[PDB]
């Protein structure tokens, strides 16, 4: 908005702007370092305890 | 008299129904003074206060 001037310094125009905001786009990644000689238990079938 | 020009000056405003506004009061002395800034008015204007 803007207050109507009562003056006639200059015509009191209406008032829009168009912002554009630009995001942040971020990314984010660790290691889980897993050791094979678990998997190979992993893909095994137990049996004894 | 002044009892009976009371509602000559009176054009409405003592018949007018009551409605409370958010106001901050303060006392000086034995009156309440309604304290107010209509500053936001202006800055969403960007007019000078």
């Amino acid at each position: 908005p803007t207050i109507a001037h009562g003056d006639g310094r200059r015509p009191s125009k209406q008032r829009t702007f168009i912002v554009v905001k630009n995001c942040h786009k971020h990314h984010i990644s660790t290691e889980m370092e897993l050791s094979m000689l678990d998997l190979e238990i992993l893909h095994s079938i137990p049996e004894t305890p | 008299s002044t009892k009976s020009d009371l509602p000559a000056v009176a054009a409405g405003v003592e018949d007018q129904p009551r409605v409370p506004i958010s106001a901050a009061v303060i006392k000086l002395g034995n009156h309440a003074v309604a304290v107010e800034s209509l500053q936001k008015m202006y800055n969403d204007t960007q007019s000078p206060y």
